[PDB]
This record gives structure tokens, sequence and C-alpha cells, in this order.
RNA sequence: AACCCAGACCAACAGCUAAGGUCUCAAAAAUGUGUUAAGUGGAAAAGGAGGUUUAGGUACGUAAACAGCCAGGAGGUUGGCUUAGAAGCAGCCAUACCUUUAAAGAGUGCGUAAUAGCUCACUGGUCGAGUACUUAAGCGCCGAUAAUGUAACGGGGCUAAAC
RNA sequence: GGACGCUGUCUCAACGUGGAGCUCGGUGAAAUUGAAGUAUCGGUGAAGAUGCCGAUUACUUGUGGUUAGACGGAAAGACCC
RNA sequence: GACGGAAGGGUUUGGCACCUCGAUGUCGGCUCAUCGCAUCCUAGGGCUGGAGCAGGUCCUAAGGGUAUGGCUGUUCGCCAUUUAAAGCGGUACGCGAGCUGGGUUCAGAACGUCGUGAGACAGUUUGGUCCCUAUCUGCCACAAGCGUUGGAUAUUUGAGAG
RNA sequence: UACGUUCGGAAAGGAUAACCGCUGAAAGCAUCUAAGUGGGAAGCCUUCCUCAAGAUGAGAUAUCCUUUAAGGGUCCUGGAA
């Protein structure tokens, strides 16, 4: 599956021939290298290992350092993932964000914004009580369980807790410019994660 | 009306769409006549 | 923006003068509608001596809403009060002239001849 | 037990048949069929014919003997003569075409049918409106022409459909019949 | 002695061809029970 | 259609089977079909 | 706790037994003759019912029984009618109607306004001995169906490790 | 009871402010308390099981939340007799 | 499908008085659900005195969904607009150490009826405190220690689970 | 933050409920079944997304280090946490 380390720039909007308004995100594309490879009969499965932005030479550990050894003017790179079932490229090779330029739709992975330690209402669109006829119950869970059968609460019940954090994948976003010189790619629609951060952008599955 | 969109594909075809049939299955598909590539669902010709 | 309870004004000559949204059809815990929707409405107040009375159920099209809803273009339109139609049978326009402007969703919602007996399109 | 386990099995002249380890081969003059039989049945090829009995006598050996001696039969049978079931179909518009090893289908519905034959059998046309499914396995035949007449089953009202040319369809009758 | 582990290890081939009697083969069910509520699979033995 | 406790033939040309270990009506007459619940 | 076995003076790293079991978890079994294919065993009614083991009756037969297939399946006579039409088949009375009688009912069913028409009971050939309906006993099937999770052998599993 | 006006009462909630809550330093309780290396489900049972049988799940130990249970604590039930 | 017969379900009204009176807080409503299928709708069928359409009856199937207002404290019921459809039950007739006190079930007062009266009345109307900082188990989340058999740093196959 | 914007509820495959078969018995017929062989659904299992080797069954692997090295932690400046 053909995909690419970027870093999610943010958000704008273009005008269409016609005078339509898309909304787009924009996503930046550092260089990304093939790193490596795993093989199906010295790993167990066949992938592509793609890198990305580098690291500062003071900050790579002499592991990191090995794993490059055999690469030539390959720096050690930040962001690392694999590309499963993937061929046409080796070790040591570079893969341009025109990778794309045939694609309609793509999908794009991150991690999603956080939003520390959230209450129920905010986490699962509980509704509350009322604000006012006597009312001294505004935004707690109400009743969680039975009485007596099953003198337990589930497993799963959803409660007061952390939100948000998690990766996300989302789907089938459209592709509505590639630019190759300033090495971008806009989408359409929203792709998750706080600017800055680091998205990988997938062919489409349908 | 907004004027009934011509059931066509992006690759300029008319989307006839027939039904396959193999082992006991019975397959509806959908099939363009400009460039012979076929799926099931018109979706995925547009 | 109209939900139910909503006071809208009659904008044709039936004789209506004002009308309560009583619900917004299509679709089973729908609860706004836009330009263009269908809802049913009671009438408030009319025109004395008109052939519509007060009290009386039908079926109305909003043309004009105080709420600004987006369009393709970027471009929002947003009145100065919420103001419907009222409809027969056959969801067309009971009345036979359109008072002030309405907004051009009706073109799309395929309200040609509300459109045309309109004034000015928005 | 019953007359048919036991009635023997004439051996055509062309046709060849051979048993050995539990399975029997058939050669013909159009074709050869293979079948498994089970341990409790015993198979015997002699003086040109096939003669089939049982080393026990528990019921389901006893339905065995039957079972295998009507399979060779018709084994036998097909090798021979071929097996050959045909169809109709009736309605305005219905129509059936060919073209290499599959066949088109105008039935009413919004798509045209294709129809992949599967292989060891062959279909014959008589016009537009007549079908005759031949091979050399009765079993196959029966399941091509089950399967296309499943495309579209018969109606009682008017008799329109894919039927069987023996089938005898019940009719009903709709708004006339009921006339007071 | 039941106290403490003496015998042997044993190692198990062919474990893919034991043989059933009966309808096991389709009807023999595994179950088990996810702990959530309602979360009880079951899994036959062809598919298990 | 007659998914009943008791399946008795109704006419003399209506059949008795056994399938797959429910007791079943099998006849002509459509009208006539069973089986055991 | 209430059922079954069995009345504890104390100690023992002794033996024989009761109830209850002897595939294993978990101390204890194997051989012989039958049944069971439903995991019945390991819940339950009336009833339905070519399940099968065994035993016993009534129909029926090597002079051609049942089933299938090849023919006949008639006429007097719309049987008398009721009714508007009943021809065998809305319905009523009976078929104490004989006849050429292969064998053919005052017609078995379907469908016809009423007929027509298509079929059955019955009988002849082909093939070749059990068939066709009941009764008694042992295991079975559906019936059989509630809510935290398989949950009506303790469980694993067992076609005997069931009876 | 109805009408007018007005509104976050409601569809529908979100944001902000102030005192608590959160961490650290000092000071420092209460009711309760047979103990506890206290899991769940299906059953049984003084007839609603943390302690029993079968089975399943579970590395050890905290903190911030929420009360489903421990027929919670408080009041020798006020009702009935 | 008349007149009858044989069973299940344990939800309605009851029987019984076995657990509980050094306290098992009783009816609705709000918030939050979960489970059974005897299935309201969507799905797959059989047959119709099923022409089509729209149905009726029956089988399989619980994955998802199954409305907002006027009246009543109301469950229920009725009514007005809807929706493909506005299901039936269990879970202390789910859920007050979560909320609400309208009603039920205190002491006020008045009315109707009965009693000589004091008073009584699942007759009526009005007013009339809802306590508790969570020890354990359970659940929603984040860490500490430790193991994974040389010790660490990264990329991941996947049981299993949502 | 939604009162906003964007996207998702598929398609396909395997085994199947009810139902319908094909070839054929026991029972010369017939029969979906008894030997076989099939179609068949918002249902089941894969497939979509998230978590996941404390899965003690503790996986696979690329590189570094070889008596305290590799590497990690504390401290401090801070965040998209
Ligand atoms: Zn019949």
């Amino acid at each position: 599956m053909l995909g690419l380390i970027g870093k999610k720039v943010g958000m704008t909007q273009i005008f269409q021939k016609n005078g339509i308004v898309v909304p787009v995100t924009v996503i930046e594309f550092q260089p990304n290298y093939i790193i490596g490879k795993k093989t199906v009969d010295r790993d167990g499965y066949s992938a592509l290992i793609a890198g990305s932005v580098d690291l500062k030479s003071s900050k790579v550990s002499k592991p990191i350092k090995g794993q490059y050894k055999s690469l030539k003017d390959i720096e050690p790179k930040r962001y690392v993932i694999e590309l499963k079932g993937l061929d046409g490229y080796d070790a040591g090779d570079e893969i341009k964000v025109d990778v794309f330029k045939s694609v309609k739709y793509v999908d794009v992975t991150g991690t999603t914004k956080g939003k520390g330690f959230q209450g129920a209402m905010k986490r699962h669109n509980f509704s509350g009580g009322p604000s006012s006829h006597g009312s001294k119950f505004h935004r707690h869970l109400g009743g969680t369980g039975q009485a007596t059968t099953p003198a337990r609460t589930f497993k799963g019940t959803k409660m007061a807790g952390r939100m948000a954090g998690n990766q996300q994948t989302i789907q089938n976003l459209e592709v509505v410019l590639i630019d190759e010189e300033k090495r971008a790619l806009l989408v359409k629609g929203a792709v998750p994660g706080a600017k800055g951060s680091f998205v990988v952008v997938k062919k489409s599955k349908k | 009306r907004v004027g009934s969109k011509e059931l066509i594909s992006r690759w300029g075809g008319k989307i006839i769409m027939k039904s396959k049939f193999e082992n006991g299955k019975i397959k509806h598909y959908a099939e363009c006549q400009t460039s012979k590539n076929t799926a099931r669902k018109p979706r995925d010709l547009f | 923006m109209i939900q139910m309870q909503t006071y809208l004004t009659i904008a044709d000559n039936t004789g209506g003068k004002v009308a309560q949204c009583i619900k917004v059809l299509g679709g089973s815990k729908r609860r706004y509608a836009k330009i263009g929707d269908i809802i049913t409405i009671v009438v408030k107040q009319a025109i004395p001596n008109s052939s519509v009375k007060k009290g009386d159920v039908y079926k109305a099209v909003i043309v004009r809403t105080s709420k600004e809803v987006r369009r393709k273009n970027g471009t929002y339109v947003r009145f100065d009060d919420n103001a419907c139609v009222i409809l027969d049978a056959n969801l067309s326009p009971r009345g036979k002239r359109v008072f002030g402007p309405v907004a051009r969703e009706l073109r799309d919602a395929n309200f040609m001849k509300v459109v045309s007996l309109a004034s000015e399109v928005i | 037990m019953s007359r048919i386990g036991r009635l023997p099995i004439k051996i055509p002249d062309a046709v060849k048949v051979d048993v050995k380890d539990n399975l029997v081969i058939v050669e013909g003059i159009r074709g050869r069929l293979v079948q498994d039989i089970k341990d409790s049945i015993n198979v015997k090829v002699e003086n040109g014919s096939v003669i089939v009995d049982r080393v026990l006598n528990d019921k389901k050996a006893k339905a065995y003997h039957g079972l295998y001696r009507s399979l060779i039969f018709n084994m036998v049978k097909g090798v021979t003569e071929g097996f050959s079931k045909s169809l109709t179909i009736n309605g305005i518009g219905y129509r059936v075409e060919q073209q290499g090893n599959s066949l088109f289908l105008s039935l009413g519905y919004s798509t045209q049918f294709e129809y992949v034959i599967p292989d060891g059998i062959s279909v014959k046309l008589d016009g537009n409106t007549k079908i005759s499914v031949e091979g050399i396995d009765k079993f196959k035949v029966g399941q091509v022409a089950a399967e296309i007449r499943s495309l579209k089953k018969p109606e009682p009202y008017k008799g329109k459909g894919i039927k069987y040319d023996n089938e005898v369809i019940r009719r009903k009758v709709g708004k006339s019949g009921v006339k007071k | 002695t039941p106290h403490q582990d003496l015998g042997d290890n044993v190692i198990i081939i062919n474990a893919s061809k034991v043989k059933l009697t009966g309808k096991k083969y389709q009807q023999k069910l595994y179950y088990r029970h996810s702990r959530y509520p309602g979360g009880l699979y079951s899994d036959t033995f062809r598919t298990l | 259609m007659k998914v009943r406790v008791s399946v008795k033939p109704i006419c003399e040309k209506c059949k008795v089977i056994k399938r797959k270990g429910v007791l079943r009506i099998i006849c002509d007459n459509l009208k006539h079909k069973q089986r055991q619940k």
C-alpha cells in the first residue's frame, strides 16, 4: 500500500474554477526514504520500511545509528513506519509525493488531539439533568447498573476518564491538489492531529 | 427538475450492468463499454 | 432553523398573516427545517373574512429564514424574519402572489412557481 | 430390500466397466465416469454384466444396494447414450441466445443475465425459446437444468417462465375467472 | 505423588488428524465469553 | 405452510416422508404441504 | 439440617465391607449376548408418526400377491329426480339397475354455469415373493419453549466410557 | 386557568469567572470496624453468595474518578400486630 | 376454525406467611442502560378465495432502529401530527449512599358521609426537611515495581478484545 | 465548542437458518438425504476501525554493548501531552 509520512500544516480553502469553495487540509512531505525491507522467508511477511525527517546528530543512539550503516548518505530518520506488501522500491530509494498523482481518494492516519481528563457529558454525549426545577443533578452519569442483578458494574460501562490521544485513520478523503515543487498535498476535509503533528497518507482502499 | 443525471462512467462510457453467473453464485455487476473495466457497484465507476 | 412553535410570516395573499410551525416533516427525530422544506403549520392570525380561517392546519414551504445557511459558492443569505407560503394538496402554492423577497434555494428544492411569483430572489 | 437393488446390469459392447479398491471406472464411447462404492457393498463384473450384493444386512447396506446399482446403471447408460434434459422459455419478450460457452438470457429483469456453462456439458438451442442440456452425467445435467430454471421459476397465472418440458404447471385464474 | 511434579513430558504430533465419532464434527461447540455483556462467542469444531 | 404438531395426509394423494429429522407431508396439491413443528 | 448408608472412649502410615461407583478430572473393571445413531442416555403431557429390534394376528400369494409400466375402464342410462341446468361428481332417495360380463361403483378425485374432458376403484399383460392393515414388549423422533454466560450427565469428554 | 411581553426552562449545549476539588509543605478528624493472601458466571442453600459445588477469568501494588454490591452506615421501624 | 382436551410461560389479580420489623425506603418522571424472542419495521421464504398493487396467514431470524406534543401525579388510556415502523417482557413491577416529591404515607385547615360525642372514611381539596467526605469488591483511566533466561534500543506479525 | 465543515454505515469471500434442489434409496414407484453433491438472509465467521506478546503460550526481527558498556532514570527549560 503506497504511503508517506507527512506533516499536517493546517487548513485553508480553495476556489474551484466555477466558484465552488472546497475546504482543504494541507500536508507537507519531507523527503521519505526506504530504509530496509522485511521478507516473508526471513521476517515472516513482506513490507517496506519507510523513514522521514532527520534527527540531530547529538541525539541518535548507536542502535539507531547502526540501523543505517549500510545505507549511503541517509541520515537517521525520526519517523519510521512500515508499508505492508509493497514492491517497486528497495533500500536507499526515495519516494516522491507524485505517487498519488493517479489517485482519487486517500486515507490519513494520525494521533488525534488530546483533551485530558474529560467528563461523561463531553466524552459520550450524555445528556444531563435539568438546570432548574429543584434539580441537584447536572452533568453526572445518572444510574450506572441495575439493582441486585447483577450486583456489579458491567465491564465497558461508559464513565469519565481521559479523552483522545488515540490513533485514528479517516477514510476516502478526496484528493484536491498535488504540488510537487512545494511538496504539498491538498485533501478535502479534516485530518486527525494538531498542527505540526505527523500523519501517514495511504492510497485509499476503496 | 435538476436534470436526470445520465448514468455515465468517469471514462465517458455508459455503465450497462449485467449478471455474471458462477457456481451457484449469481452476480449483478457493473460494466463500461469504453474501457471494459468490471466492478460490481457503479459507485466505483463515477 | 425553524422548529416547532416557531412563528412565521405568511408571505402570500391567501389571507393569513401569522402561522405557527407544529411539525417538521420528513424525518423521525427531525428537528429543524431550512429554506425549501415543507412544514405543517397552524394559522394564528388572518385577514378578516378570508378563505383561510384562524386555527386551520395546512402544509407550508419555508421561503425566508433568519439563520444563514451555507451555499456551494461560499455565500450566506440571512433574512430578517422567518416567512412561509401555504401549499395545497399538490405541493404547489395555494396563493396567487408572494410578498417580499425569497431565497434562491427554492430553485433547487424545485419550487419554480414560488420563485416566479416572488418579487426578488436573493 | 427390493428388486431394483438386485436387478442385473447389462453392459453394452462399446462400454467397458472396471472395479478396483472401492472405485469404479466406466469408459464408453462418449466419455469416462468414476464412482466411489462403500465397503458394505460389493460390485462384480462377470459375463459382460454387473452384479451388486451386500456383505451385511444393516439398513444402511440395504439402501446402499439400490443406490449403487442405480448409480452404476446411470453411469453406463450415460457413457453409451448420454443424458439430455430440455427446457422451454415461455413469456412475452423472453429470449435466450448463445455465445461460445455461455448463454445470455433476457427474462424481464433490468439486466441481461449471462450464464457460464460448466464444462462437461453442452447446450442446444431450438430458436430462441427452447433449450436442451446434454452431457455425460445425469447428475450434472439435472443440476444445470435446475439452476437455469431457478434463474426464472415459472408462475401459474400465465405459464410465463422457464419450465421443464415434461413438467405440468398447475394453473390459476386472475381477474376474469372470478366473473360473477 | 500428587504433591509434586514427577511425571515426564509429552509431545503430541499430527494433532490435526484426530478423528471423532458421531456428528461431533458439525455439532460440538466451543464456547468463550469476553466478560463484556452479551459477549458470548461460540465456535464449532470445524471452524476452531 | 401448515407447521403443525399433528401432520396427517389430507387427501389420498398426500404422502409422508422424513427429511433430516423432521416429518413432512408432500403432495401435488401444494395447498396440502406440511411439516411437523 | 429432614432422603440413603451408618451411632464417633482414645490411639495406629492394618484388613474385610454398606450405601455409592470403577474413562479421566478423582481412590475403583473387564468379558459375553442384544438394543440405541437420537449424544437419546444427560427433564415432562395429549397427539402425530412406512424409526428400528423381537413376538403374535388379519388381508395375500409361485394356479402369478403388492408397486411400476402397456390396455380396457362400456351400454341401456340427463339412474329417478329437486332445480333453471345435475349428464358420475349445488343437494335428496338407493346402487333389492340388469346386462356383452376380461372388468367397469346409480362413478374416486380434479375441473366444467349444466355437460364435455382428464383420472380412480376394478380387470388383463410384463416382471417376480413377499406385500397390505393391526396388536404386544424394549429403545427412539417431533411435540420441547424466557430473560447476567454454554447452564436439565458436576466438567472434560464419551457411539460406549450408553442401556 | 388563559392571554401579552420577556427570557438557556427546554431542542442543546458550549465558553468564561469565583470558592472547593488536584500536587506539595505545616497542622490534623469523624461515624464504621470479628477478622480479609474479598474474582466472576451458572446452580444449591434460613429460599437475593466475596467465603459452598462445577466452570471461567486474572502479573504485583497504587492514584485520580463513579456508586452496582457488601440486603451500606445513622435512628432496639414511626406503618402492622 | 363452534362445543371440548392436553401444556408452557411465572408479567396481572391472588393463595401461602418460608427470608427481612436494634429499618429490604413504597408509585411515577428525568438521566443511564442491559437481556430474553412469544419479531412493530427493515431481511430471507411457504401458501392464499395471492391479477398487479395492497394484504391475510405461517416459518426462520434480536444486527440496528422503534417519535414529538395536548389531558391526567399518573402506569395505563384517549386525542392531534408524524414516521419504513412508533413491539412485547425480564432485570428489588431496572435504576432515590444519581436527581425530582406530583401522588402515596405524619402533625394544619376545609368539604362530603357515618358516629350522641371524642373521631373514623384506598371520599375530596390545599400546605407540608429527601441525610452521609467511598474501606473492600466491581467498573472507567493513568502510573510504580517486576518478569518475558545476556542486557538494551526501534520496527511489527498476531491470539484475544472493543 | 456545534448551531459548523469533512468523512464513515459498503462491496466481496467462506461456512450456514427457514426455504428450494439435483442425482437416488430403504419401500421396483415416489422422495432434498439415507452415500454424496448444491443454492440460500439486515444472522455467524473473515473483511472496515481501535487496543493488543503480563498471550507467563510472555512472539518474530534490525542494530548497539561485553564488568557497569550499550542504554535508561533523576534535575532543569517546555510542548502538539
Ligand atoms: Zn394432498
